[PDB]
DNA sequence: TCAGGGTGGTATGGCCGTAGGCGAGCACAAGGCTGACTTTTCCTCCCCTTGTGCTGCCTTCTGGGGGGGGCCCAGCTCCTCCCCATGCCAGGGTCTTTTC
DNA sequence: GAAAAGACCCTGGCATGGGGAGGAGCTGGGCCCCCCCCAGAAGGCAGCACAAGGGGAGGAAAAGTCAGCCTTGTGCTCGCCTACGGCCATACCACCCTGA
């Protein structure tokens, strides 16, 4: 129960396509800017551009969390990696 | 002339000159801060492009496109550091596993 | 929009390898950055000594101080030479 | 509720982006967390610089601006 | 840039008792250096983002609300509009 | 500043805006904006730093309360938050 | 063995001096500067903001370090730590 | 040689004001080279500042604009 | 030593007309993706032991901190002026948009 | 990516205020030395508690399977928003003197 894990290692790292599907996301966004403005419209390319760089900044944050796991001695990344990694790039202490 | 030849260039000087002018900068500009800066990023353009060509040949393509200007930036030391910050849209990650993780 | 001389400079150096649309979306905004950015940094360097003009020392010290190692050292090289070129 | 959007299988696809082998069962709601956060955060800056602008639509510069002002520049959207 | 026949005078309105040492003065220096740099330099560029020439208190507004958190920029904003305002009248 | 009540130098803070090459036009209520957000700042950051004296049995204002009264919060630590207070120490914890 | 370290964590916490002695940080300091250029004066004030700089860079890092400790169910911080600290902040 | 003179009771002391119960025995000279890269940027940045302005005497507002360039401002050095 | 009252002007900006691109909304398949289930293997987590490196303490000896003083190169100021960068207009060369 | 037409400012020429490079004077503060002496560092030893290895158990991810659903590629429509244009209104800059 770890091949499959290491090929789809080796599958989503030699693409660059967007791995959240575009619909929702774009529901996500539009579900969020309404708390700031009532009847935004967005282009395209915004909402392109927000997920285009939610979908690195998780990626980074998931490369920071290994480490921390292996750091503890662990394969299974837990929440407290997640925090441990937020905490010392100082996203939020 | 072509101030863009004078100096051996292919970036505008001209356009540079402009840029500097009306993005308030200073207010005055030299005769050499365009000729300067159109010098550095001429070079550092010449210098990832060259890399990312080199990377898309790695490939097996002919074309460069988002993927290998990210592979080049990211295998090199100096580019890492200097776009630490840049997110290369359509670039996905440089391929590497942990030690810790094969079997 | 530097697609023009993003072309340019491609194919003097890799002329049989091309570029896509996308791969030159990006060089306009890499240009555009590491424009913006030694432009604020020789403005501060002529405001910190009182100057009110921005010259080819005030570009080198803000590419010294930007760039890194190799990089900082062949950019001012390039930038010496085009302006005692253009100078000529 | 379009946070659900981001399914269980996304969160995996990036995390083996990510390098991670394995996963446990409570990540996917801190990913979740973590990424409505940064939204957040970004869309707030983006729809402020749109009504400075006054404009009624999101523009992608107004998004790549309110991403330049957070250490976050991103290459690709002009 | 020294503010500091300034700064003590708005601690005379708050703290009618506390003074300021001669080495936190110069740190309230480099603090009202800071967030003037910090708000016109955000008053600046969005200028330019309009092609705009003339910064105004609708970019001086934009700029506060850009860099200040939650709570603060509400309030910062808040006095700005209550001065602007007795300015020109 | 006696115009607009403010202990902060109107004249002087538009001085600073033309000479600091931000836009090539100051408005007449761009320095009257900005020299009373900064005026408020110094307030705020100068009432919590005033509070921790009191808390210190001291009569004077030290770098120690001025980053006490910085770290000790939500939004000014938010804000000041990559600043080295000289002097300051670092918050028991 | 511990609690002395306990009052020692208090008392260096309390406190606001600099810990580093400041002849020897100077000649570090000007160690350093030589390889950048000779026969460069210093301020006393510019070596002090550096050494202020310096003693909060790494107070700063012996409390990211004692998290990857933390992390690991560990009390005594180790190079493994330091570096943890150090490649996800970005420095490495 | 002065990189001997951050003495390990000092590295001690800069440890326990960040908390740190216990400290291995190549904490310290794992802290001198971090310390010395540390200073390596920031008194080479500095120094150019320097140099541009033709002086030859470092002062603080050359250190303050040195340490601002890279991501940490001081207060109280002018 | 610098900000404020008064004058003139002109350029930047405010307001209405407009037309067209793009952004939102609606069906419609229908296959790829997702969700639920089951088995089971591997990973996490706890417990035990030890032996080793870390701490605490004691003594000695050093070298950094606290002054005092000399001096001597360096940074700041003042006045000259000259050489560099700017405001403005003519014309076309180059950069911008479309088509294959 | 190359060929073809257009339109927008690039470059040259002319007149000009001004910005900074230079010489001189000055003073100040940074380096260098001298003395003391006492708190701090360095070394050594006892002892102790903590990290790391070993082992075992169980439970929770993971892999394979199957059924449902819903994103999306497509087509179509409506309209509104926004960039451009035209006209003109007044806000602030350059300048002249003064008083805080």
């Amino acid at each position: 129960p770890g091949t499959v894990a290491l090929r789809e290692i080796r599958r989503y790292q030699k693409s660059t396509e967007l791995l959240i599907r575009k619909l929702p996301f774009q529901r996500l966004v539009r579900e969020i800017a309404q708390d700031f403005k009532t009847d935004l419209r967005f282009q395209s390319s915004a909402v392109m551009a927000l997920q285009e760089a939610s979908e690195a900044y998780l990626v980074g944050l998931f490369e920071d969390t290994n480490l921390c796991a292996i750091h503890a001695k662990r394969v299974t990344i837990m929440p407290k990696d997640i925090q441990l990694a937020r905490r010392i790039r100082g996203e939020r202490a | 002339k072509s101030r863009s030849s004078r100096a051996g260039l292919q970036f505008p000087v001209g356009r540079v000159h402009r840029l500097l002018r009306k993005g308030n900068y200073a207010e005055r500009v030299g005769a050499g801060a365009p000729v300067y800066m159109a010098a550095v990023l001429e070079y550092l353009t010449a210098e990832i492009l060259e890399l990312a060509g080199n990377a898309a040949r790695d490939n097996k393509k002919t074309r460069i496109i988002p993927r290998h200007l990210q592979l080049a930036i990211r295998n090199d030391e100096e580019l890492n550091k200097l776009l630490g910050k840049v997110t290369i849209a359509q670039g996905g990650v440089l391929p590497n596993i942990q030690a810790v993780l094969l079997p | 929009s530097y697609s023009v001389y993003v072309y340019k400079v491609l194919k003097q150096v890799h002329p049989d390898t091309g570029i896509s649309s996308k791969a030159m979306g990006i060089m306009n905004s890499f240009v555009n950055d590491i424009f913006e950015r030694i432009a604020g940094e020789a403005s501060r360097l002529a405001h910190y000594n009182k100057r009110s003009t921005i010259t080819s020392r005030e570009i080198q010290t803000a590419v010294r101080l930007l760039l890194p190692g190799e990089l900082a050292k062949h950019a001012v090289s390039e930038g010496t030479k085009a302006v005692t070129k253009y100078t000529s | 509720d379009n946070i659900q959007g981001i399914t269980k299988p996304a969160i995996r696809r990036l995390a083996r982006r990510g390098g991670v082998k394995r996963i446990s069962g409570l990540i996917y709601e801190e990913t979740r967390g973590v990424l409505k956060v940064f939204l957040e955060n970004v869309i707030r800056d983006a729809v402020t610089y749109t009504e400075h602008a006054k404009r009624k639509t999101v523009t992608a510069m107004d998004v790549v601006y309110a991403l330049k002002r957070q250490g976050r520049t991103l290459y690709g959207f002009g």
